[PDB]
């Protein structure tokens, strides 16, 4: 198994696409390299280590389309699916930066340490998700709130960009209470409900 | 290699170290602190990559690494005892802003170490103070 | 006028040649770039002086050795 | 004290500028431009001399 | 590193001497010391120091000076201590102007 050939399944498994050499196990719900893909045990360990981003990627592919799946996630859930699409855009623009040093090159060496933050961050992203699955409306933003106190400032600023524009929405729905006192909440999402 | 070896256990520790303080009942204040030996730790990965630079251009000598490795290896070990002690002792709130100025003037004498724990603790206090 | 003399002499030194948070979005390629450019300068520089040594001493190899 | 932080600060100036102009010099271009001597022909001076200095450590380098 | 280079294809034993030479002085201008400055601690190692504070052949002088300039840090620091702070806090009682508990 070639180096670069694995370097291309990779560069698929960064995008969620399992590659030629790794197989995306349901055992797993992450990139597993094919036996049959005999290299150094080494680079097998490298191929895994590198499919922390795939399995990651894998699971917050599914969920953000578990949550625009549905239209009752309201515009909060909405907002939230579109915030991690932008994210999305974002790592789909590294994955691409990715392929442009992947033309003429680099390491497995340079790719993890370029991905070291990218795990980063996928992890963060992926802690605010798991911390915030199965929320709505208030039950969301306090998922949101909750996550809106732990350190590390990058990934803190992050969530607090995310929060500052999720509170649009809400924001929205309370300046309507304040000037129209309008709650045109089709599930009731405002605090202030109403009695039909 | 047993020489070299040393910063091995430093940076297994190290990256356990960086996971296990992350969590909130180990503290929004030590997730910064295990954040900002990450800082660290990406630059000595960082260095590692480009030591495949030249592992890459055929020429490596193991003098070259040893050369280089005693510069890094005291880098890497400071922050592992420092890590090391700052789990060992538990310590979190002011108690392990206590630990940290003591680590800081116990690596006092090596400014290799101090200015690093002098970054480390000004990075810590932005959430204590 | 002094300082008009000063910058007639400025470039007459060697040229130097070596020397509240993101937004998500903000993490960039080109810090980690930067600073895998400053590794490899540091990794040319230490083989180049250790060329030039080596150059030094070859040359040196070769001669006398009285003068 | 005053003269000698505007020194310093010329000179930080200076070599910002990548000059390599010493503090000495300085003291002496100071001196110079209180008497009335044109920055031009101070500067002019100067760069024809240290090409004179170096031709001249050049020569007695291959001199010894 | 120089050395493990010349072994890539050179020198000769001879000439790996004699690119061994000067090392061997500026490795023993330490190497005496070293024996000298044995447990010495506080004024005892600073006088240590002294006992190479005027020793000849200028590149072990410059290496020594050189050196005791940098460990005079720990001590003038102390002196500037006793200045601003007019303080030594010396768990070990390490401060040449020592205080009683």
């Amino acid at each position: 198994v070639t180096e670069a050939a694995l370097v291309r399944d990779i560069l698929y498994v960064f995008q969620g696409i399992d590659g030629k050499h790794v197989k995306m196990s349901n055992a797993d719900n992450c990139y597993t390299v094919e036996g049959k893909a005999n290299l150094s045990k080494s680079l097998r360990d490298t191929a895994v280590r590198l499919a922390e981003l795939g399995w990651l990627h894998n699971k917050i592919r599914k969920y953000t389309d578990q949550r625009s799946l549905d239209r009752s996630f309201g515009l909060v859930g909405q907002s939230f699916c579109a915030a991690l699409h932008q994210e999305l855009r974002e790592y789909y623009r590294l994955l691409s930066v990715l392929h442009s040093q992947l033309q003429l090159s680099l390491t497995l060496r340079r790719l993890l340490v370029w991905t070291y933050d990218p795990k980063m961050r996928l992890k963060t992203l992926a802690a605010l998700v798991d911390h915030c699955q199965g929320r709505k409306g208030g039950e969301l933003a306090s998922a949101v709130h909750a996550y809106t106190k732990t350190g590390d400032p990058y990934a803190r600023s992050l969530v607090q960009h995310i929060l500052s524009l999720v509170s649009h929405p809400v924001l929205s729905f309370l300046y309507r209470w304040i000037y129209d006192g309008e709650l045109e909440d089709t599930y009731h999402e405002f605090f202030v409900a109403s009695d039909p | 290699v047993s020489r070299i070896l040393p910063v091995a256990a430093s940076y297994s520790t190290v990256t356990r170290f960086i996971e296990e303080k992350s969590s909130f009942e180990y503290g929004q204040v030590n997730h910064a602190l295990a954040a900002a030996m990450r800082t660290l730790v990406k630059e000595y990965l960082v260095l590692v990559t480009q030591l495949e630079q030249l592992q890459r251009q055929g020429l490596l000598s193991l003098q070259k690494l040893w050369f280089y490795i005693q510069p890094a290896m005291r880098s890497l070990d400071i922050l592992a005892s420092l890590a090391t002690s700052v789990d060992k002792g538990e310590c979190i709130g002011g108690a392990t802003l206590s630990l940290l100025h003591d680590r800081s003037f116990s690596y006092t004498g090596d400014s290799q170490a101090q200015e690093l724990c002098l970054h480390l603790t000004k990075a810590a206090s932005t959430p204590y103070f | 006028s002094v300082l008009d003399l000063l910058v007639q002499l400025a470039g007459s030194g060697p040229p130097r040649v070596l020397q509240n948070v993101r937004y998500g979005g903000y993490d960039c390629c080109h810090l980690s770039g930067i600073e895998a450019d400053v590794r490899s300068i540091i990794s040319g520089e230490e083989e180049l002086c250790r060329d030039l040594i080596r150059k030094t001493l070859q040359v040196m190899e070769a001669a006398p050795g009285t003068g | 004290n005053a003269v000698r932080e505007t020194m310093d600060v010329l000179l930080e100036i200076s070599r910002i500028l990548n000059t390599g102009l010493d503090m000495e010099t300085l003291s002496i271009c100071v001196r110079l431009c209180e008497q009335g001597i044109n920055p031009e022909a101070l500067s002019s001076v100067i760069k024809e001399l240290r090409k004179a200095t170096e031709a001249l450590k050049a020569a007695e380098n291959m001199t010894s």
